[PDB]
């Protein structure tokens, strides 16, 4: 009779109709993924098309019961998750135009091909071809064409583009009665009405802020030594009171540092814990890869596989006659089914991704009791945080050492526990200021804070200023430098990454002292240990149907991010990159001396 | 002495199609000898949930009539075919009494009621203004007033058709794959008891 009771009964014939529209879409999804047929297109547009009618007109249904006479909070939180408009908001012409530049934008990064002059007979395409020439080339000058011409390309192909689509996004979240899309984009982490638990949009920036100022010391050290060991690599063009040269940190963007390994070892003589030719001498199939990431997984207490789950999930390439895409995928298909798409090479990188997969599938699997419109992450961290901190427990040696594929005389002495901190710092350390930088250059961009004559200008600024990194020569506005990076070319959220890799450590922690871990943060394993499996079960149990702040409090016993535990993490080499910057000079000027 | 007419227990267990749960099918069982002996050896009926009765003592007792309720439904709604169970079965498809005497069964059929492109043959009752009586069956098609203003047969805003369907699909999970449930309910009446099991020589 009440609003409430009318919003429980219509969220029960959505909540039925949608579990049954979504299955017909995911089911599609995954017969075009793993097998790319234009059939399986046409079925794919079909179902996508019907669930995102579906979910129109369910939500202009569902935009007629008012929320502010609505006392329960998961009614409450459905009913807003339903209610969002999205880009439904603009007049058709706007909406119609939005959708052009977002898929123009898609294809100018897929198809953007940027190669040699006067050798155009073919050319090289990014994702083949650059990826590799940035990883892998030592060259100055190669690195140097290569990034200055695919961001000159990209960047007078792509400037106006953006110039209309921050405005259209402005649009859109004004009248969705954000403040900027930047504010829109804080609102998943928003949580209103919980007395204690309230997380508001604004208060995230400087969340971020208080979490990165402590960040700053240790990145401060890493980079210093990075700039000591690139000036083994690069004798004259790097100053060692600057910043980096912008095309010499193994990635097009700078985003990972994880491909200066090899130029930055500490014990270049010690050997790697690389367990390859282990699983290649004993003949481990990716079948049994995943049969031991299932172990692990019922050692800490969580459920099993299901059988539709062997039975359906493609864990080996298929051959050269059916083709399938070969990204790592966890598949929540709605109904109780759950695949892994995975084209399994039986490398050590490999097992370590199914077991980082198979936390995607064990946190999709605990909320399937959860109503269909709350299963999902409490925010965009703790999906892609569960994984990873199943992706850490899985390498540590002694895990290894558990499931035979190291030898039990090996010796784990404290020059390869560097050496492995040192990549893990390089590809979890050396993304958060460039994470944080991307971030912020794009919430002040949606702010109006930056003027539009000054993109540039703020953003290698804040380069040097943040990351401490230096443009090889100067860009004006005619480029668009941050929009060569596949993130924000195809409108997604940059701070997710930030807030995983703070939420990794602090889960890790959290189980590390339930399972009663008597070392180091990095040798821990939470195999055996039944405890911490509940004590993260009790998290992943919840779904989107509590606020994150009491799911990270149901974990951590804290409310708000906390960077201790990942310096906590990184500790020794901490310790070890004072040790040896004590010659050097940590810290970058903003001038341009290296270039 | 020798026994001969079986109790048409293969008509209910073995049959190829079985009713939806709202509309459950109900079979009386009269003038028969009744071997549960044969329910109990087969390996696919998996659940075998009786209550107030000893599966062990049911070939001994005799009883006047044995009510077969057979209909489908999905695998996390079994549990819910019991007495003081609540749910969407339980409130609004089928309920069972607290005081029942008899048995559940409930098998795996995702083999016979499952189609890949999904099967819609099968309904279950989503909305009721009340919740049901022990054994009583509601076939309505009546639209379901969930707001203020009257329906009039015309299911817009706030009137919802009371009738889903199971769309049950092969590669659902254990909790979604169709279970064909039949519950054996017995009772006794002042008329001679005439459903009992053999007597050994
Ligand atoms: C993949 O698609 C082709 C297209 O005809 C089909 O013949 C083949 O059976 C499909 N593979 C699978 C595993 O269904
Ligand atoms: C909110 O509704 C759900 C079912 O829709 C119910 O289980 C829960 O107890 C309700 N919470 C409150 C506080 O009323
Ligand atoms: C969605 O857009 C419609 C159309 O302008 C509007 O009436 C409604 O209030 C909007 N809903 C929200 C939650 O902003
Ligand atoms: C999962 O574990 C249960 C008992 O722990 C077992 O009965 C079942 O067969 C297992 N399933 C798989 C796929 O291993
Ligand atoms: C490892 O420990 C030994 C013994 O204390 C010490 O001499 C050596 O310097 C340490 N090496 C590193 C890299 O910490
Ligand atoms: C976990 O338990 C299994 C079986 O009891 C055992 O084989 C394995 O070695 C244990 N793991 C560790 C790290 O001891
Ligand atoms: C149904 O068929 C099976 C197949 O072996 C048989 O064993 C059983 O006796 C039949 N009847 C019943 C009532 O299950």
């Amino acid at each position: 009779s009440t609003i409430e009771e009318q919003a429980k009964t219509f969220l029960d014939k959505f909540n039925h109709e949608a579990e049954d529209l979504f299955y017909q879409s995911s089911l599609a999804s995954w017969n075009y993924n793993t097998n790319i047929t234009e059939e399986n297109v046409q079925n794919m547009n079909n179902a996508g098309d019907k669930w995102s009618a579906f979910l129109k007109e369910q939500s202009t249904l569902a935009q007629m019961y008012p929320l502010q006479e609505i006392q329960n909070l998961t009614v409450k939180l459905q009913l807003q998750a339903l209610q969002q408009n999205g880009s439904s908001v603009l007049s058709e012409d706007k909406s119609k135009r939005l959708n052009t530049i977002l898929n123009t934008m898609s294809t100018i990064y897929s198809t953007g091909k940027v190669c040699n002059p006067d050798n155009p007979q073919e050319c090289l395409l990014l994702e083949p071809g650059l990826n590799e020439i940035m990883a892998n080339s030592l060259d100055y000058n190669e690195r140097l064409w290569a990034w200055e011409s695919w961001r000159s390309e990209v960047g007078k192909q792509l400037r106006p583009l953006y110039e209309e689509y921050v405005v259209l996004k402005n649009e859109m979240a004004r009248a969705n009665h954000y403040e900027d899309y930047g504010d829109y984009w804080r609102g998943d982490y928003e949580v209103n009405g919980v007395d204690g638990y309230d997380y508001s949009r604004g208060q995230l920036i400087e969340d971020v802020e208080h979490t990165f100022e402590e960040i700053k010391p240790l990145y401060e050290h890493l980079h210093a030594y990075v700039r000591a060991k690139l000036m083994n690599a690069y004798p004259s063009y790097i100053s060692p009171i600057g910043c980096l040269p912008a095309h010499l940190l193994g990635d097009m963007w700078g985003r990972f540092w994880t491909n200066l390994y090899s130029l930055t070892v500490p014990f270049g003589q010690k050997p790697n814990i690389d367990v390859t030719d282990a699983m290649v001498d004993q003949a481990w199939d990716a079948q049994r890869i995943f049969k031991e990431a299932e172990k692990f997984f019922v050692s800490v207490g969580l459920p099993n596989m299901t059988q539709g789950f062997w039975e359906n999930s493609m864990l080996t390439d298929p051959g050269n006659v059916q083709k399938a895409v070969c990204h790592p995928t966890a598949w929540d298909l709605g109904k109780g089914d759950f695949r892994i798409l995975m084209c399994t090479k039986v490398t050590m990188d490999d097992f370590l991704t199914a077991h980082h997969e198979m936390g995607h599938i064990q946190y999709d699997m605990a909320y399937a009791a959860q109503p269909f419109l709350l299963r999902n992450g409490a925010n965009e961290g703790f999906h892609e945080a569960v994984g990873e901190i199943m992706s850490l427990s899985a390498a540590t040696p002694k895990h290894l050492k558990s499931i035979g594929l190291l030898s039990p005389d090996f010796q784990e002495d404290n020059e390869t526990e560097i050496n492995f901190l040192l990549k893990q710092a390089l590809t979890i350390v050396g993304t958060l200021p460039f994470t944080y930088m991307l971030e912020k250059w794009r919430w002040m961009v949606f702010k109006g804070e930056i003027p539009k004559d000054q993109w540039m200008k703020k953003w290698w600024e804040m380069k040097r200023e943040i990351v401490g990194v230096v443009e090889p020569v100067p860009h004006d506005e005619t480029y668009c430098d941050p929009a060569s990076l596949f993130h924000v070319s195809n409108d997604y959220s940059f701070i997710r990454y930030y807030t995983r890799t703070l939420y990794q450590f602090q889960f890790q922690e959290a189980l590390c002292q339930a399972a009663k871990h008597e070392g180091p943060l990095h040798k821990c394993d939470i195999s055996n240990s039944t405890e911490a499996g509940q004590k993260l079960f009790n998290m992943l149990r919840l779904g989107k149907s509590e606020p994150w702040t009491l799911a990270l409090e149901n974990v951590v016993g804290a409310k708000n991010m906390n960077v201790r535990p990942l310096l906590n993490y990184f500790e020794p080499l901490f310790t070890w990159l004072k040790d040896q910057n004590k010659n050097s000079f940590v810290g970058w000027s903003t001038d341009w001396s290296p270039y | 002495p020798n026994i001969t007419n079986l109790c048409p227990f293969d008509e209910v267990f073995n049959a190829t199609r079985f009713a939806s749960v709202y509309a459950w099918n109900r079979k009386r069982i009269s003038n028969c000898v009744a071997d549960y002996s044969v329910l109990y050896n087969l390996a696919p009926f998996f659940t075998f949930k009786c209550y107030g009765v000893s599966p062990t003592k049911l070939n001994d007792l005799c009883f006047t009539n044995v009510y077969a309720d057979s209909f489908v439904i999905r695998g996390d709604e079994v549990r819910q075919i019991a007495p003081g169970q609540t749910g969407n079965i339980a409130d609004y498809n089928y309920k069972l009494p607290d005081d029942f005497t008899g048995c559940v069964i409930a098998w795996n059929s995702n083999k016979l009621d499952s189609k890949v492109s999904g099967n819609y043959n099968y309904l279950y009752r989503l909305f009721r203004k009340s919740n049901l009586k022990p054994f009583e069956r509601d076939i309505s098609t009546e639209i379901y007033q969930a707001g203020n203003k009257p329906c009039n047969g015309v299911a817009g805003f706030n009137c919802y058709f009371p009738l889903r369907s199971y769309s049950f699909r092969p590669t659902y999970g254990v909790g979604h794959q169709p279970y064909r449930v039949v519950v054996l309910s017995f009772e006794l009446l002042h008329a001679p008891a005439t459903v009992c099991g053999p007597k050994k020589s």
